[PDB]
RNA sequence: AUAUACCGCCAUCUUCAGCAAACCCUAAAAAGGUAUUAAAGUAAGCAAAAGAAUCAAACAUAAAAACGUUAGGUCAAGGUGUAGCCA
RNA sequence: UAACCCAAACUAAUUAUCUUCGGCGUAAAACGUGUCAACUAUAAAUAAAUAAAUAGAAUUAAAAUCCAACUUAUAUGUGAAAAUUCAUUGUUAGGACCUAAACUCAAUAACGAAAGUAAUUCUAGUCAUUUAUAAUACACGACAGCUAAGACCCAAACUGGGAUUAGAUACCCCACUAUGCUUAGCCAUAAACCUAAAUAAUUAAUUAACAAAACUAUUUGCCAGAGAACUACUAGCCAUAGCUUAAAACUCAAAGGAC
């Protein structure tokens, strides 16, 4: 049997986003990309680093804004501007992510050196794709 | 202990406030589109959202929508009882009373018939409506059993004398076949800057493809890649693959063809050449003769390609040795 | 005639010793028995001894048994016919008589109660 | 296969085609009505129209192709023709006027009834009886009559030849030594038939 | 009463367990012990169930036919 | 050190058709619950199906394949419970 | 460590206090069968004439066996073989025998207390006590077995030979005896079970399960966790490796019935 990247069924019960209830089969197919950048195009060089990059960054926005993450980021490269959005629960008072935005924004400009952009959507709380 | 999110019924204040945000969203996607409101349609609107809002993803289930709450929203069956309590319908109780509702028609109309007392190809090339669309109908699910006692109980009313009533009735169970014309497409008759007639017409056959140019009026003189037939074949097997055509037709001799024939190997592209000149000498001969070569097999495209080998397997169907025990 | 039971089996009522001693209570079933399938005779059996009996003599030369040899085919070719035909229509049609499954549902239709209503 | 169930196998006879309709069956009448709404399947690469095509001598060809040579086999197959007829030419011109008239020059008719000559009739068969196997006698179907004969053929020759000696030349010898029932696979024939014969005690343990 | 395996309708005991009053016709070889209202008679004959069947749709139309007469009569009474 | 504490990622049955939740019925129920000319079963979820992929079409091939079974495989991908070494 | 119970007591060992109106188709239990007493109950005055009860005598159709005539070269036997046999084998409208057993009828259900009993014929013969209820008495009691004398077609423990198997003191093959039969006597045992005592009712006021529906009264018998135990000891007996009668120590926390 199959285990990777599938919530499995329990007595419904469990609830699951849409990212979360399509195995790894669906990918290009009912649900895209969580990254977007032009490294893994044929002909096209360092993968490697936006791929380490990727990684990083998804850790940073964990401990960032713990247990404030709805859902997964999605990564925007254009150019050599990085841009994170992220699905944020309303838990934290206003000015708190006025301070993680730019802290988090100054940070990761001076880490990569590129311009690094904090894209924000609160949810009043998880979306539900199914119960299962 | 079941604690999952119910169905969200669709009550009629709902998808009539769907119904306005919708319109007013048109108003605004023809301003972002520079369009006229009022003409906007539903074609121009998912053009718009194809544009603004690019997805690749190959299921179109999936893609971006904005379309009207009717297509969106299913039908919510109407409450079937009133606020006393009492079933609007008769046969409420029965657990379809749409299916029985139906089939209560048609036996009463048979009694009629049967007690008053033709062809009764009235209609042809049709078939009785599949399982999926009576249940569509009735607004309500069938089983198989209940499919197939609703088709004998409407075979019973074309068997007995039916007035115009009946075959009205019946007919809205009938389903047009749309019968496929598997007939072939002429191709037209194109004319040389030294005014001879011609047709051209391509041929595949698994990686080989193939361009014929068959000219109305010749001496049989075949011409591959620039080079001749005997030449550029030298193998038996496939010049008789480029004869076939036109042996069967008893036009040998009669026809100046031009081929050319890239990929593939010898085999592979002199079956291509025998399509592509099949299809091209359709327009010289008669639609009796285009139906002889269909029926023959010299215009259907062999679907036969090699097939992908598997990953822990020697080849497509080939696998690796079971070892001994 | 059904043979009697009155005064067969071991009961408070009967007085002598019983006669039978079913292996399971005597009530009729809602159903029949599956009918053990039943296979065919040999065809041209007679046919192929002839043909067989001519090469013996003749050292299983053929030549000598071209009018045995067509015989034997003349025969099978009738009875491949006849397998052929047989199969595709008694076999189907079943107009004589019903099936075990076909009288299991007709004996459920007017079932047989040991119990009462 | 990659052709759905409904498509129909091409018909490729020129004449049926352009005969006239009054001179069809009714039968043959319907199927062509029937077929112009059906698919067929794309004729194979050695199906073609020509009148010098025989199904026995393609068939035959295909069973001495090995790992899909097929050039070969066919050149194999048309030498062997030509080392028949001019096996029979020699024999022809250097024989009598009387003697002329039986010699059969035509190597497909040589072809033909040599692997009819050779055809068994019947052949053991393993049978269940009583949830036990014994080899009863039992005639063998067309399909598998035609089959041992081109079988037998083309292993006479592939095997018990000399080394130096080529397929052209010992099938041509074949062919025309069971033209004549004189041959080693009209003996593997015999054999067959003597042992169905001694075994005839259990041909009623057929039930068909 | 009986389904067409010669055995009681379910819904006569289901009826009884819902509480449910149950007005039958009950023949010689049937069960009246749980129908409310049994009514001894021929269940077979067309003529008998086309008698029985117009009875109750007689009884029912004339007991609403009346309930709006007493209605109206009733309601008239309340302004006169 | 322990895969006989586990995660992770898989094998096998298997391209098998089931699984589990809420109910309902039984002269009591450990359990069982189908008959279509229908006799106590019902209506949702997962799997199958459908759909998508191999860039017309079909077919085919891939992929997919629930709950479980084998304390199946892997402490040596990485991580980790408990125990152990720390000149 | 804390809690809980009892408290000038508390825990352990020992002993004692609680005792039949329940059961007997399958869980323990209806005696192999019948008859005669005294009680305790019961209350009617019938029965019998029955197709295979029982005993005796006579009888015989089929199939065997023996002798004889003629006669294949083999006969016999298995899943396959071997062994065995040619003093055989097959036929006999030929002779003798009268050993043993009773096809069809029997899809019948009779008789008898039970055991048991069905080839034919004849003789003898079952029968009335109101009914239930009996041993320490009397009379019976399949099959096997014992004693003496006979019978002997066939079958057949044992035994010998052949085969199978790792072995085969077996299952299969061949030969043959005790024995099955008769005449007396003995033995007294069966899953002797229709696992249901007999008699008179009743069929509603009535499903532990399964089996062959439930259930009342009467009288006797029997049962009281399993194993030890169809045993030990005792007494009776034609029984002597026997039958009936029938414990305890000791062991266990279950055994058992139905599903
Ligand atoms: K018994
Ligand atoms: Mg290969
Ligand atoms: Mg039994
Ligand atoms: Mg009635
Ligand atoms: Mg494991
Ligand atoms: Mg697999
Ligand atoms: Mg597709
Ligand atoms: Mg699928
Ligand atoms: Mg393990
Ligand atoms: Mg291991
Ligand atoms: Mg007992
Ligand atoms: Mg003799
Ligand atoms: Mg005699
Ligand atoms: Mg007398
Ligand atoms: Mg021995
Ligand atoms: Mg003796
Ligand atoms: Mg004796
Ligand atoms: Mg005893
Ligand atoms: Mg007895
Ligand atoms: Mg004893
Ligand atoms: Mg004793
Ligand atoms: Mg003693």
């Amino acid at each position: 049997k199959n285990r990777a990247a599938r919530v499995r069924v329990a007595k419904g019960n469990k609830p699951v986003s849409y990212e979360e209830a399509h195995a790894p089969h669906y990918i290009a197919h009912r649900k895209g990309w969580l990254s977007l950048h032009t490294g893994n195009l044929d002909g096209e060089d360092h993968a490697a680093e936006r791929t380490l990059e990727d990684v990083f960054l998804r850790k940073f926005m964990m401990g960032t804004f713990p247990g404030c993450l709805a859902d997964q980021i999605v990564l925007k490269r254009r150019a050599n501007q990085v841009d994170i959005c992220a699905l944020v629960l309303r838990q934290l008072p206003a000015h708190k992510f006025y301070f993680l935005v730019g802290y988090s924004e100054t940070l990761l400009s001076h880490f990569y050196k590129c311009p690094v952009r904090l894209h924000l959507q609160t949810v009043p709380s998880k979306v539900v794709y199914k119960y299962i | 202990n079941v604690q999952a999110s119910r169905q969200e019924s669709y009550t009629e204040d709902f998808i009539k406030k769907q119904i306005e945000e919708f319109n007013i969203g048109k108003r605004h996607l023809a301003n972002m589109m520079g369009e006229d409101p009022e003409t906007f349609a539903e074609e121009d609107i998912d053009r718009a959202i194809a544009y603004l809002f690019p997805s690749g993803l190959f299921e179109k289930r999936a893609r971006p929508m904005m379309k009207h709450p009717e297509h969106i929203f299913p039908k919510q069956r109407a409450t079937q009882w009133g606020e006393d309590g009492r079933p609007f319908h008769f046969l409420f109780y029965t657990g379809k009373q749409s299916y029985y509702s139906l089939m209560h028609d048609v036996y009463g109309k048979v009694m009629q018939l049967e007690k008053h007392r033709a062809e009764s190809r009235d209609l042809i090339g049709s078939r009785w409506l599949i399982k999926e669309e009576l249940e569509e109908m009735l607004v309500e699910k069938l089983s198989d059993e209940d499919y197939a006692q609703f088709i004998r109980l409407l075979e019973k009313l074309l068997t007995l004398p039916c007035g115009p009533a009946e075959e009205e009735f019946v007919q809205r169970f009938r389903r047009s076949v749309t019968i496929q014309s598997k007939k072939q497409l002429i191709e037209p008759v194109q004319y040389d800057e030294q005014g001879m007639a011609f047709s051209t017409s391509e041929g595949r056959r698994k990686s080989a493809t193939a361009q014929a140019v068959v000219y109305e009026h010749g001496s049989g003189k075949i011409h591959v890649n620039g080079v001749d037939y005997l030449i550029y074949f030298p193998i038996t097997q496939d010049r008789e693959q480029l004869m076939f055509p036109f042996h069967f037709l008893d036009r040998l001799e009669r026809h100046d063809v031009t081929c050319t024939v890239s990929g593939g190997g010898r085999s592979a592209q002199a079956g291509a050449i025998r399509l592509a000149m099949a299809r091209a000498l359709c327009s010289f001969v008669t639609e009796d003769e285009v139906e002889w070569m269909r029926q023959a097999g010299l215009l259907t495209p062999d679907p036969r390609i090699r097939e992908r080998k598997k990953p822990g397997q020697e080849g497509a169907r080939r696998k690796f040795t079971w070892k001994k025990r | 005639a059904t043979p009697s039971l009155r005064g067969r089996l071991a009961r408070f009522a009967n007085p002598g010793k019983p006669i039978l001693k079913p292996n399971k209570p005597l009530i009729l079933a809602n159903r029949v028995g599956n009918r053990r399938r039943e296979k065919g005779e040999a065809t041209c059996i007679t046919e192929m001894s002839m043909m067989m009996a001519c090469w013996k003599q003749n050292e299983f030369r053929d030549e000598a048994c071209r009018k045995e040899i067509q015989d034997f085919f003349d025969c099978s070719s009738r009875a491949q016919e006849a397998r052929k035909m047989r199969s595709i229509q008694e076999s189907l049609g079943q107009s004589e008589s019903l099936s075990p499954h076909k009288m299991t549902k007709l004996l459920q239709r007017f079932p047989n109660k040991s119990h009462l209503i | 296969s990659r052709y759905a169930p409904e498509f129909r196998e091409p018909l490729i006879d020129k004449e049926y085609y352009r005969k006239p309709v009054a001179e069809l069956t009714e039968e043959e009448k319907y199927d062509q009505e029937l077929k112009k709404t059906q698919f067929i399947k794309a004729a194979a690469a050695t199906e073609t129209s020509s009148v010098f095509a025989d199904p026995v001598i393609s068939k035959f060809t295909n069973m001495m192709m090995k790992g899909g040579n097929k050039v070969l086999a066919r050149s194999l197959m048309a030498q062997t023709l030509e080392a028949v007829k001019r096996k029979q030419f020699e024999k022809y011109r250097a024989a009598s006027a009387e003697e002329q008239a039986t010699i059969e020059r035509n190597p497909y008719r040589i072809f033909h009834e040599a692997l009819k000559n050779c055809e068994p009739v019947i052949g053991l068969v393993p049978i269940l009886k009583g949830g036990h196997f014994y080899q009863v006698p039992v005639p063998l179907a067309d399909r598998r009559r035609r089959f041992l004969a081109m079988k037998w053929m083309i292993t006479e020759c592939r095997e018990n030849k000399p080394r130096r000696t080529l397929m052209p030349e010992k099938l041509s010898h074949e062919l025309l030594e069971a033209f004549h029932n004189r041959g080693p696979v009209i003996k593997r024939k015999h054999n067959m038939h003597k042992m169905a014969e001694a075994n005839r005690a259990l041909a009623h343990y057929r039930w068909w | 009463t009986l389904n067409n395996v010669f055995e009681p309708h379910v819904a006569v005991r289901d009826a009884a367990k819902m509480n449910i009053p149950t007005v039958g016709i009950v023949d010689t070889n049937c069960n009246p012990c749980l129908i409310t209202y049994p009514i001894p008679g021929n269940d077979d004959s067309p003529q008998a169930i086309q008698l029985f069947c117009k009875l109750f749709r007689t009884t029912i139309n004339r007991a609403k036919e009346k309930r709006r007469q007493m209605e109206a009569l009733h309601r008239l009474q309340s302004p006169k």
